[PDB]
């Protein structure tokens, strides 16, 4: 009687009865563990950034110097400055520029305009200018001044003619001074590498040129290569996609 | 980066000549009827969150797998890094669509996401579904006659499609 | 990330010198607080369903018409992901007391947290209620320093969603 | 960068679950071992000038080529290198050793460090032999039981040499 | 501000040379297009009190719960600033309307949202959904280009809000 | 910047003399009540957006033309600008309360900060209204013995007032 008072009898032999049972038997606990579980392919939060040898770049904090710099803040200013703008090339002490620390410290020339110096030094030529093509060399000063690879062929046919016609300090001042350098670090920033994001109005390709010009924390931009600091991205502005063999 | 006129002239003059009474005749139609490239273009550019939320809603219940611990659009970072991408090739189709040409498309926005994306190690056939589920989100609202002029637009939802299918097939 | 350890690391490496006595102090310090730390981590993950069901029903009784059909919480889905989102922000608040730093709420939560939550219309408010409610049972099973550790990310993570 | 905490979070949060209760235990004992490691970090840094000099000496009484004109040490320039290659080494080796986890020399000290050495000429052989070296040199240090309480420290030595191979079996 | 003319103004000052032939007509666009422009901005002028009202009103309706006691919305004045805003709102849109750019409108309400409303808490849903009952009330009471135009300033905003 | 310590440090170097046993007791005294001093500046950090907030709204409340168009914080931006301020103020009074000395605030902007609200029209008068009110604000929390250890902290309190007060005096 009371079998019989639970309902009319349901023909048995539904094929749906495994899903019935999924779907009614506290879905919202088996949901939840659904969406809790690990992933197939694991990856971890950095995962993209270290298959991208860049981690610890993206990593370093950003350093600023502002006028009331008592003393450390100074000499970490320094050395992150030595490092980032000399390409993680080894500065000895006898070509460490003393008359352009002065200023800095005493206030005359914000950090900008100390980059600027260290770009116009005869250590950032007899590294990166006189040694190499001038493609090489406006990559470099793309990726030192402005953080950022070339985007186009254009940079470098405009950098090209610039420097051609108005000579090395113009071609340095067009970095500095260009209005891309003073929004994205400004006076009082040591320039970084920005270009591992996605900086707005950037190529698709600016990226994947970035990572070419890197080559790790620890590689560096020395010229002292039994190569001799040849260009990297000649046929990659030029011809971005595709791949030709001659 | 090329529009549809330039496109012709640039052929044109590596042909050496003049530009013709038919490649005139064609620029003179596009220009006639660029006003409703205008609407379509509008229309793009009015309804991108919708278009990205309906997108991202889609994937990821389509693909719980990423959203999911351990996934790429997990750590709550990269989820925001997904919806920027959306953005970004939403932005370049319309791009496209208002120049009439896919050059902007395929030389600013997309030459390289095919090896970033292999870098970065995201799923780019998972950023393709992507691309074409933004395809259908933004048909809806690209036909939508409400508080717009009646007319007869197959062209423009045939060069939005094909934007849209050229940037997932480049990117898959 | 961003522990004491490796904040230490880091800010030692960009001026490219060794550690000198008063990073060694910051990780002494670290080091001799890692088990008031330790001890908030283990309660709060014994007490973790526990926790998470409280929040979601403070969320819905501090925000009633979320419960109503058609709409944003209503729903066994929705209810799920809410518990997930909880459990989300636990853990992480976990990691952080094991990790003695926020490292794993800015990596993982705060990072991109704001416009992720504007794409979704995820109202902050809700998690930030959780987040209260959390922090009102922390008090009841932690005593001590404990208490402090973890009333410290808790409160952390409001800040960043208010 | 990871130490042994962000290690082991970064572990659970793959797994998607809280971190267990052994691996509270590990970072509990972890954390009171600290101030052994603290006093291994202290003799490592304090002593860096006395274990790389000591080094040097001792790899260039080995290896007499590498001075000589020709060499790849010869002039003042690449012999300044040699010493501050050899300070960037023992600091990234102080740092491991103060977080535990080996993952700062990966990421940061050896990352192209191999293909700068292959583009530069530098015999990476006598910089794993100059590395191993300081590991000999800097032992002696970390041994060195003045002026601190004694205690049992083998895992540390074990920590400390195992860093110094994997840097010399990455440069190597 | 950043009109039409004005940014004409602002990339031609950049280079050395003049305003050429481009801008010179993308200024005469702007200018044939002001007068749809100005006589959409009147209609939408000529009611204040109406379309300030009625979105009031619908916001209150969409979300019954904030006119509820003890939530931000209930309140005489918390009614009287809801108009000022939606007032505000309108005004800026017109003000947009008239400059035939969003100058006015990113001057005044973009910069710097969502960092008031995080302040004071406000939901951006309550001035979206005012917004949608302006698009409602301009479907009727613009025509042709002027409506269009009209919507765009709208909608513009409404995303900003979003 | 400068902190208690340091400035003891670096008057005893003017006057070129060890430092004074007295000075000394006043350091430990500082350092022993100095776990204070933390709880102090957490509880500022923890409810600072509840601080400015209520800053804001007692303002708003007592003020009115900031609120109505011509008023300085009219326009939403200006008035987001005038949030930012205040919170920015706030924390370095926190900074200020941590190291037990005024300089790093003074120092850092107080002395251009007169003059650059004068020149931008914004009254001062009323910015120092603010910082009052926002000390009231902070001054409830401080005072808040609830959930921490209970002691006696009267001259912490005094510490802040006068922070606060001289802040507010030196943007007058
Ligand atoms: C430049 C243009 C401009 C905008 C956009 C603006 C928005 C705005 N609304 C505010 C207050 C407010 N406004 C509202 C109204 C909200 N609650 C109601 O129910 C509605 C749903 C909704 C309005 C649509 C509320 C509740 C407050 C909180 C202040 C209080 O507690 O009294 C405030 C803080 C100070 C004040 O006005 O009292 C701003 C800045 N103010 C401006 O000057
Ligand atoms: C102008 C044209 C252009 C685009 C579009 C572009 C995309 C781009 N995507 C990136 C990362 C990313 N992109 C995504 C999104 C993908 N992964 C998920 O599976 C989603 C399904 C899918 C989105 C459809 C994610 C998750 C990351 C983070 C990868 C990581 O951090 O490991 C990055 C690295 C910078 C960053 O993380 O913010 C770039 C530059 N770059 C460009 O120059
Ligand atoms: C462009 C050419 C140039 C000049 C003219 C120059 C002077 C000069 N001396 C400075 C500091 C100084 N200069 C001196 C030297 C003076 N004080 C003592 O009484 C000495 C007897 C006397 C030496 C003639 C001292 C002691 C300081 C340190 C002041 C301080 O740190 O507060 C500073 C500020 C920080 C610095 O640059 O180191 C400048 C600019 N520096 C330059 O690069
Ligand atoms: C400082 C050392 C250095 C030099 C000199 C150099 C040459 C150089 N020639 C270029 C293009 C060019 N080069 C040539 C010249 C050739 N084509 C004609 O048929 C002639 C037969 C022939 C000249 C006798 C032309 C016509 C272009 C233009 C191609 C283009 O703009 O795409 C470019 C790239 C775009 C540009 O600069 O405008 C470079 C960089 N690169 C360097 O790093
Ligand atoms: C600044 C922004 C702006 C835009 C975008 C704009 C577009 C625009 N659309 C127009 C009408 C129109 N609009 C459309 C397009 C629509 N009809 C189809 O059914 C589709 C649903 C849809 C496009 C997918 C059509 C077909 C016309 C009539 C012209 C014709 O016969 O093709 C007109 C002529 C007069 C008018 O109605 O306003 C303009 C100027 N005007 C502007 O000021
Ligand atoms: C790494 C850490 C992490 C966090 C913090 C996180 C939050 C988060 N919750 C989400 C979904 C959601 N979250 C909520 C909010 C909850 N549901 C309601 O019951 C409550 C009222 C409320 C909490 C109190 C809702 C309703 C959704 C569904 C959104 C949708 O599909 O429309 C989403 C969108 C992804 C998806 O569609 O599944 C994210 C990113 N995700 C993460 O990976
Ligand atoms: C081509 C440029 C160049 C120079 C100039 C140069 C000098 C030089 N001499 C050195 C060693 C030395 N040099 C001396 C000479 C000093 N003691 C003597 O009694 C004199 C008082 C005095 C010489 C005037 C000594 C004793 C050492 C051994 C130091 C040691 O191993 O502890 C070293 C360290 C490495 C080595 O040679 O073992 C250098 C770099 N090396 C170079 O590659
Ligand atoms: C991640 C931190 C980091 C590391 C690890 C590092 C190693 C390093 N060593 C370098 C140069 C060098 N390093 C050496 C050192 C070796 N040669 C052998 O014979 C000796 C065993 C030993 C000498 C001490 C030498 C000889 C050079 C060549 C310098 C030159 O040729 O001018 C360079 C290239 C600098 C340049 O181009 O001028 C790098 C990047 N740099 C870094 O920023
Ligand atoms: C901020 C700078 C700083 C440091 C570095 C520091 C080290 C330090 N060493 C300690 C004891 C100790 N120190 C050591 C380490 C040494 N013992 C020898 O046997 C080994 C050769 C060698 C380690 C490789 C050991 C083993 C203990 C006792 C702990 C134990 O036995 O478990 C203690 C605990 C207090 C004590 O019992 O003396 C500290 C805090 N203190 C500081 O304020
Ligand atoms: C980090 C240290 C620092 C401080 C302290 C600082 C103050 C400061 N506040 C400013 C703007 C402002 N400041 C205020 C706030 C005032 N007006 C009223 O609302 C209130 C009575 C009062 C605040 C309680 C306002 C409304 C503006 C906007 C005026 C404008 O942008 O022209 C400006 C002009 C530049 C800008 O911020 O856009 C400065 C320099 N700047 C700094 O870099
Ligand atoms: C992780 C960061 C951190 C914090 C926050 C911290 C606070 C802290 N507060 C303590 C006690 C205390 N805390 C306070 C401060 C509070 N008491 C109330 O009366 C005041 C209203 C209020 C001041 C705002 C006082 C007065 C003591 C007692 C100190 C004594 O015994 O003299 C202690 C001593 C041990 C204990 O009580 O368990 C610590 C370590 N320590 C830390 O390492």
């Amino acid at each position: 009687m009371a079998r019989r008072m639970a309902g009319r009898p349901v023909p048995k032999g539904n094929p749906f009865l495994d899903m019935a049972r999924e779907l009614t038997d506290n879905r919202a606990l088996t949901l939840v563990k659904e969406f809790t579980a690990p992933s197939p392919y694991q990856q971890t939060e950095t995962y993209g950034q270290e298959r991208i040898r860049a981690l610890g770049t993206i990593e370093a904090p950003r350093v600023t110097l502002r006028a009331p710099f008592t003393d450390e803040q100074f000499q970490g200013a320094l050395y992150a400055i030595y490092r980032h703008i000399f390409g993680n090339t080894y500065v000895m002490e006898s070509e460490r520029p003393t008359t352009a620390e002065s200023q800095l410290k005493d206030g005359r020339i914000t950090v900008r305009g100390f980059i600027k110096l260290l770009a116009k030094s005869e250590v950032y030529r007899s590294r990166f200018f006189q040694k190499t093509s001038q493609n090489r060399f406006i990559e470099l000063n793309h990726k030192l001044l402005l953080g950022r690879a070339p985007y186009d062929q254009a940079e470098i046919s405009a950098h090209l003619d610039l420097w051609n016609t108005q000579g090395y300090d113009a071609e340095i001042d067009s970095y500095v001074e260009s209005e891309e350098y003073l929004e994205n670090f400004g006076e009082d920033v040591i320039p970084y590498f920005r270009g591992f994001k996605y900086q707005t109005g950037q190529s698709a390709q600016g990226f994947n040129r970035l990572l070419d010009l890197y080559g790790g924390w620890a590689g560096s931009d020395t010229d002292r290569n039994q190569s001799g600091q040849v260009a990297r991205l000649t046929n990659s502005l030029v011809r971005p996609g595709q791949v030709v063999e001659p | 980066m090329n529009d549809v006129f330039t496109r012709a002239i640039a052929q044109a003059d590596l042909k050496g000549s003049f530009l013709l009474e038919s490649d005139l005749d064609k620029l003179a139609s596009f220009a006639k009827e660029g006003v409703k490239r205008l609407d379509a273009v509008a229309a793009l550019t009015n309804n991108a969150p919708a278009i990205i939320s309906d997108a991202a809603h889609k994937l990821f219940a389509e693909q719980q797998e990423l959203i999911q611990p351990g996934g790429n659009a997990y750590p709550h970072r990269r989820m925001a890094a997904c919806l920027r991408d959306m953005e970004i090739i939403l932005r370049y189709v319309s791009y496209a669509l208002l120049a009439g040409d896919a050059s902007v498309l395929d030389d600013r926005c997309l030459n390289g996401l095919r090896e970033t994306y292999n870098a970065l190690g995201t799923p780019t056939q998972s950023v393709a579904r992507a691309v074409q589920l933004m395809k259908d989100a933004a048909m809806v609202h690209l036909k939508s006659t409400a508080n717009v002029t009646v007319g007869d637009c197959s062209s423009l939802y045939s060069e939005a499609a094909t934007y849209f299918d050229k940037a997932a097939a480049s990117i898959a | 990330s961003r522990t004491v350890i490796t904040e230490v690391i880091a800010t030692a490496d960009s001026q490219g010198r060794f550690l000198n006595s008063t990073e060694l102090q910051a990780a002494f310090g670290r080091f001799e607080r890692a088990v008031p730390a330790i001890e908030a981590a283990r309660a709060l993950t014994k007490n973790q369903d526990a926790l998470v069901k409280g929040a979601v029903q403070a969320v819905f009784k501090k925000f009633p018409y979320v419960t109503q059909p058609g709409e944003k919480g209503y729903g066994d889905s929705n209810q799920a992901k809410c518990a997930r989102d909880i459990g989300y922000y636990l853990r992480f608040i976990t990691y952080s007391l094991v990790a003695s730093g926020t490292g794993p709420l800015d990596d993982y939560v705060i990072a991109g947290l704001r416009e992720v939550n504007r794409a979704f219309n995820l109202n902050p408010l809700w998690y930030i209620e959780a987040l209260n409610y959390i922090k009102g049972e922390t008090g009841k099973l932690l005593s001590g320093q404990s208490k402090t550790e973890a009333l410290l990310y808790i409160d952390h993570a409001i800040n960043a969603l208010s």
